[PDB]
């Protein structure tokens, strides 16, 4: 029904300083790739999950598209979580992991967790919008932070980016507290439903 | 049956990371040995 | 204006959903002294922008909060603030009671937060033991014991690979403290620009801390030539970003000094302790010479014949004609310098030295002599291609 | 200091990178080499290519895959078992932020200090197109080794 | 007709430095390049391949090692 390629991007910034929202925080982004990874690779073929960090420690490429989650789990490992940010490099990580692959011409999807504003360049995002609507790419912003940040930057550059319907961005808010990571990425349209084309 | 769960599922793929490198090294171990063995006697170890 | 009373409580209850897992007493010291302004360890999120010399009484109780300042803020606020800052206290009461809270509290916390590699960033769980491993002798009694505890700390700086310079240059403000009340500061003259000399990006203080950084520099340049001379501050941001005044001169008195040759202006604006001693006589008038031995190379002769005589040497540094033969020797067996003198025509031809930063005329004579090289190639060069 | 001993083969193949591709001043290729390092004598007896993408325009925009690396080594167990990884190499005399963070992804294959080799393209002036060095700290400082060429005696010949 | 094959400086040297250790140890190895049937026949990039318990043989290759060095070997020109 939905074929697409999965990128997870790291990204923090001093909002991320909290490292315990409940019980625990960043500790349950790692649990939640084998949620991911299940929904779509074993779910149907032709469906890879990528990592890669723009932010933190450094702005490199933890694990490519593997035909399993534990490639994408030692990535996750030796990341900085309070370190600078920057949003223009990881929109181009990601366009030259996207560009090698398996599987091409398809849609490509991007989800990162944004625990900021990334309030940097206006025109930068601009420039960047229409670079990723030639190559049918999504980019999917999850919000944590302090309850919830928006109203800024972060959601200009949704409204930004959309030439098409489906194809470009989807909102989804994670409320703090003992809340299920994974249960409210599965009910988004991040995993399968809409974004298809 | 909660934490446990978690933990066992970190070991059980490591278990497998190790099976599909020794599932080469099995292989490896068994052509890379001469079938045709030919007598010989050690003189000094 | 309360950061600590009033900020930091406010902001303490808003971040990690209501209160870090807050004690009782945790507003009993912020109302002990009201308006006092007595920060005292201001305990993290305000304690980064915000300073506290006062002698806390808190000091055990975050303690046991640590676990709750990870998931706050950041791990750095105990290796850069808080129990790592108990030297900006000044309080002599607390000599080596620290082993409780700075050294077997810290095994508590490396057998939990950071084991290893610790989390965020690396050096975490290296310099919160390593710096009062040192410190431990560096009060009391003499620095004699502390030497011994001193390279322990230098073994582990090369088995540790930390990515901040800030833990490699600690360890070296603890070996520069060891040569701080001794003799021959030529030893802490090394040992104090290993701390820090040009490196912008560690080393990061107040503008009040480098007159202090400074002035360490400025007694440790008396007594020693080595390694330059007072000249070699000036290209480094150290003598531009201080003082002309309150004895931080010393640096600037002493680099003019070698031309004129006067030592009643130097002696004029320093005390009797520092001027009692000959070997800050005998040591200055080696840097009078020392520019004299930099001409060596190229400055006048265009010819590259080193020639050097005795009266040039003479006027400069203020000594006589029959201590000239005198003052080689004593240059050469200290190791200051390497080289022979001509006893007949009294004339000094010198050996390798060390030859300072300086520019203008001196990079003007080195690439006029690099164009007589250029020079041959179109006459002995010419007549070799052809041939 | 240590000493850098490159074959013949190693020198020849680089620069063969650059017109086969007709690459621009805009990307530089990136590759690896093998040898041991575990002496003071460092020998290159192999090296290798990688699919390496890179923004002229931006410094900070670089892609390097590691798990290329993996499926390549298994590769050389079955061919050569004393081939490990002791450095890699790219082109272009300019070191930019691309270049000095890629070599602390192959520090992790690499026990010993990789090699750094910096691969003249145009291979304009003197000799040696590709220089030498080695990554140390007192701010990376990067000093230059002394370059020997020696090869095998099959080589050679 | 028959083929004549051109090898290049860089293939050639490849070739005898892989099939070089030892009197009795075998190896195998892999030629790529792009040419037609009569004339035009070229050797552009040459590399050893794993080697199986039957040394030289049709399945000592190893497509699943081959199919990642193509993607490597692509961005320098050397896939063929």
């Amino acid at each position: 029904m939905v074929l697409e390629a999965t990128v997870l991007v790291i990204d923090n910034s001093e909002y991320s300083r909290n490292g315990d929202f409940p019980r625990t925080r960043f500790e349950a982004q790692i649990d939640s790739v084998e949620f991911i990874f299940q929904a779509k690779r074993n779910s149907n073929p032709e469906n890879t999950v990528g990592l890669i960090s723009g932010a933190g420690a450094n702005p490199r490429v933890l694990s490519t598209f593997t035909a399993e989650f534990g490639k994408i789990l030692a990535g996750l490992h030796d990341t900085q979580i309070e370190g600078k940010l920057h949003m223009a490099t990881a929109l181009q990580i990601a366009q030259l992991t996207l560009k090698h692959r398996q599987n091409k011409v398809q849609h490509q999807r991007i989800v990162a967790f944004v625990c900021s504003p990334i309030s940097d360049s206006r025109d930068e995002l601009i420039r960047l919008a229409k670079t990723l609507k030639k190559n049918n790419v999504a980019v999917d912003i999850i919000n944590f932070g302090e309850i919830e940040q928006n109203t800024e930057l972060l959601d200009e550059f949704i409204a930004a980016v959309n030439n098409p319907q489906e194809e470009t961005s989807h909102l989804l808010t994670v409320t703090p507290g003992p809340r299920l990571l994974y249960e409210n990425i599965a009910s988004s349209p991040i995993i399968l439903e809409e974004g298809s084309s | 049956i909660r934490i446990f769960r978690s933990e066992l599922q970190r070991l059980s793929h490591e278990n497998n990371v190790m099976l599909e490198k020794i599932k080469d090294n099995k292989e490896k171990i068994k052509n890379n040995r001469q079938l045709p063995y030919l007598v010989a006697n050690v003189v000094e170890v | 204006m309360f950061n600590n009373h009033e900020i930091d409580t406010i902001l303490s209850t808003l971040r990690m959903e209501a209160d870090p897992s807050l004690h009782p007493l945790f507003e009993q010291f912020e109302k002990f002294y009201e308006e006092k302004l007595w920060f005292q360890l201001s305990e993290s999120l305000t304690k980064f922008f915000d300073d506290a010399k006062s002698t806390p009484l808190r000091l055990r109780l975050y303690d046991n909060f640590v676990s709750k300042f990870y998931d706050k803020i950041n791990q750095l606020s105990v290796v850069k603030y808080l129990l790592a800052s108990l030297k900006d206290s000044k309080d002599f009461d607390e000599s080596l009671k620290y082993l409780d809270d700075l050294k077997a509290q810290f095994q508590e916390l490396d057998s939990k937060k950071q084991r290893n590699n610790g989390s965020k960033d690396h050096g975490d769980g290296i310099l919160l033991i390593d710096s009062e491993i040192a410190r431990t002798y560096l009060l009391k009694n003499d620095l004699v014991k502390a030497r011994d505890l001193l390279d322990d700390l230098e073994k582990t700086l090369d088995k540790k690979d930390s990515i901040p310079l800030r833990i490699t240059n600690s360890f070296y403000s603890t070996n520069s403290q060891y040569f701080k009340f001794k003799n021959d500061f030529n030893s802490f003259y090394y040992t104090s620009l290993l701390y820090l000399s040009t490196l912008e990006p560690s080393t990061s203080i107040t503008l009040a801390e480098r007159q202090q950084l400074a002035y360490d520099l400025s007694i440790s340049a008396l007594l020693g030539d080595k390694i330059y001379n007072f000249g070699e501050l000036l290209h480094h941001p150290i003598m531009e970003t201080i003082v002309n005044d309150s004895n931080y001169d010393w640096l600037f008195q002493l680099l003019n000094a070698l031309t004129v040759g006067d030592f009643d202006k130097f002696d004029s604006l320093i005390k009797v302790q520092i001027s009692k001693i000959p070997i800050l006589a005998q040591h200055e008038s080696f840097l009078r010479q020392k520019i004299c031995l930099m001409t060596l190379i190229e400055t006048v002769f265009v010819k590259n014949i080193r020639m050097l005589s005795f009266e040039d040497i003479s006027k400069a540094t203020h000594l006589p004609k029959d201590n000239v033969e005198h003052l080689v020797m004593r240059a050469i067996s200290l190791g200051l310098l390497k080289g022979s003198i001509d006893q007949v025509n009294e004339l000094v031809t010198i050996s390798w030295v060390q030859p300072r930063i300086i520019s203008g005329d001196q990079i003007t004579k080195m690439k006029d002599r690099l164009v007589e090289w250029n020079d041959q190639v179109e006459k002995l060069g010419k007549k070799m291609e052809a041939r | 200091h240590e000493k850098v001993t490159i074959a013949p083969l190693v020198l020849l193949s680089a620069l063969d990178h650059y017109e086969r591709t007709q690459t621009k001043e805009n990307k530089r290729c990136v590759g690896v080499i093998l040898g041991d390092a575990n002496s003071s004598t460092i020998r290159v007896t192999n090296s290798f290519a990688l699919p390496f993408e890179e923004d002229e325009k931006n410094s900070d925009v670089w892609f390097l895959d590691h798990n290329y690396i993996e499926n390549m080594n298994e590769m050389c167990k079955k061919i050569n078992a004393k081939e490990k990884l002791i450095g890699w190499y790219h082109s272009g005399p300019k070191l930019r932020a691309s270049d000095l963070k890629i070599n602390e992804l192959f520090k992790k294959y690499t026990q010993n200090n990789p090699l750094l080799l910096i691969v003249d393209v145009k291979q304009q002036g003197v000799g040696l197109p590709t220089d030498a060095y080695v990554a140390i700290e007192q701010e990376k400082t990067f000093l230059h080794l002394p370059c020997t060429i020696e090869a095998e005696e099959a080589e050679e010949i | 007709t028959k083929e004549t094959v051109y090898i290049s400086s860089i293939a050639l040297l490849k070739m005898l430095k892989h099939g070089r250790a030892g009197v009795p140890m075998e190896v195998m190895g892999l030629m790529l390049g792009e040419f037609v049937d009569d004339y035009t026949v070229n050797v552009v990039d040459v590399f050893a391949m794993p080697q199986s318990g039957t040394g030289v043989s049709v399945e000592a290759v190893d497509d699943v090692f081959q199919a990642k060095m193509m993607d490597m070997l692509k961005q320098t020109g050397r896939d063929q």
